[PDB]
């Protein structure tokens, strides 16, 4: 199902914020449906976009005190990262057409 | 004292709804084994737990099994059932060690087919022929063989939809249906599966979303909650 | 000898259609008027008509109205009808003079377009649920709320499915289930409605092969006979 | 639903029987779902296969003298005509494609 940089709480520091250029996260969990099911596509992107956009995905269930730090109210959440630095935050489970949308808008 | 069900069927729908409202109101503050704990006993004969096999089975097999050792589980098999879940079934009935009561139709898929053909293909009305013929009268089937007043079902508030319409106990055919795990969340349900050693069903990890028959049959809100501040 | 349920009820699916077997081969001999008429008073309590009221509703509604006036036609108004099946509706209530009763959901179309959505686009368990809150369940509070124990339907053995598993008597619910025109065929209705002035459903004249319900809801094998030779 | 030349018992003699050309008979009835199930293809038919072929339909309802004449068994039944003698007969509801080819095939 999820197939990608997966990351940890310890890994978060070196990972994404020191990481040189930007980088998608997506913070899911095994339980929700509308979380697995945007994996295909976050695959999928991370193949056309690569080496612009690096993806990634936490997972709450064993790496929980990563989600508050950044206001994160009900995943599946996709955090936007730019040279360690928050862009946008997109919440809830969405198309391929639309997650294009919403990196391309704020990648450039 | 004993809930009387010959006097609650001889009610309206709504005067049960409102009496009956009296008495869920108290299975609302209990957990899912206290719910069964009472259901066991302040209801009536034959508890039957009626299950899909579908993605969170495991949870109230294992719940209401363990109260309850060699428990009526049914299990209307369709026909044309995921592969994996019916090994899913096989290696729980022997894992946990469950009454398996299979209760398929009357005819066979091969013979639905050539008598009817691909009801899935014929729309609605098909598809509401084939749920009744699958589903529908082998279940109504399966209590009064099995002779159940009570039922219980591994349901929840989550799953499709079931707002506060669905309470924890009801009637729906001359039987007391209850649902333990109704106000459970995916979060309780995967630490209970984690909790016990239980595992998901084997199609979970992979993309079905919600498993259930093969042809052309199976293929979530936006969000699920951290709970949101 | 006026037949009991409540002992009916307490025996299972197969002694059930074994023992209404005999009584059902009785039935198999009379006509559709007799069946009806056998009914009113060898069965208990409450007879009621649900009717869906689409391509020939007007048969089993002017049939069994005819013999007992002003009888409870139950109408599961799903919320989402063809605009001509009401006026439809509307029409026969007016030109039979029916004693309709409406049953429609706990809540509304946009209610459960706003709760849930639009579950026909949700697969079949949407659908389930659809058809559960829909036209299940209002049925199911129809043949309580009006204290039935006699149900009258225009099932065919035609329409889509209801080969010899489908007797002219039967209990569903803890109700007593008749299908007078079941034997009968789309020549014996087609005359019916022409013998007694009644018209077919204003859009099975435009293409409209079998109404329903709109929202993708709605949209016979190969041949019909003069009887094969 | 049925708008094409249509035709009775009476017109069949000079209609059909004494008609110059190929003619596509559909013995049909009001209550048979499937037969009125085809009468959009047939009319399409009748579009483009204009001069050379000539659709019909016959109402058993009113007109069942003329069945049993060609041995029908159970509309929808079509029966293909060319120059009063009987050349093809299909039974049950066909589809465009079904129909095209079954047409073609012996119109040559």
């Amino acid at each position: 199902s999820d197939k990608i940089i997966h990351l940890t709480d310890d890994s978060f520091d070196t990972d994404v914020l020191k990481a040189d250029g930007a980088i998608l996260v997506d913070f899911w969990a095994e339980w929700c449906g509308p979380a697995k099911m945007i994996a295909p596509i976050l695959d999928e992107i991370a193949d056309e976009y690569q080496g612009k956009l690096t993806v990634a995905k936490l997972n709450i269930d064993q790496n929980p005190g990563t989600a508050p730090k950044y206001g994160i109210r009900g995943i599946p959440t996709l955090l936007l990262f730019k040279n360690g630095e928050v862009a946008a935050t997109k919440v809830g489970a969405l198309s391929k057409g639309q997650l294009k949308e919403f990196l391309d808008a704020n990648l450039a | 004292s004993k809930l009387d069900l010959n006097a609650l069927n001889e009610l309206p729908k709504v005067d049960r709804i409102l009496a009956l409202a009296e008495t869920n109101a108290e299975l609302e503050k209990l957990d899912a084994e206290g719910r069964v704990a009472w259901a066991l006993d302040n209801l009536p004969g034959e508890y039957v737990l009626s299950s899909s096999f579908g993605i969170q089975a495991a949870v109230s097999l294992h719940l209401v099994n363990q109260i309850r050792p060699d428990i009526p589980v049914i299990l209307t098999d369709t026909g044309y059932l995921f592969p994996e879940t019916y090994r899913f079934i096989d290696e729980l009935t022997d894992k946990l060690k469950l009454n398996l009561k299979v209760y398929r139709a009357t005819e066979s898929a091969a013979w639905q087919e050539a008598r009817y053909g691909k009801l899935w293909e014929q729309g609605v009305e098909g598809i509401e022929k084939y749920n009744d013929i699958n589903k529908v009268e082998p279940m109504n089937r399966a209590l009064k063989e099995l002779n159940a007043q009570t039922w219980f079902a591994g349901l929840r508030r989550e799953q499709s939809g079931s707002r506060a319409n669905l309470p924890v106990l009801a009637i729906q055919r001359g039987v007391f249906k209850v649902l333990p795990i109704i106000d459970w969340d995916n979060r309780t349900i995967y630490q209970y599966l984690q909790k016990h050693g239980l595992k998901y069903h084997p199609l979970w990890d992979e993309g079905y979303l919600s498993v259930g028959d093969t042809h052309t049959t199976r293929k979530l809100k936006r969000e699920c909650g951290l709970h949101e501040g």
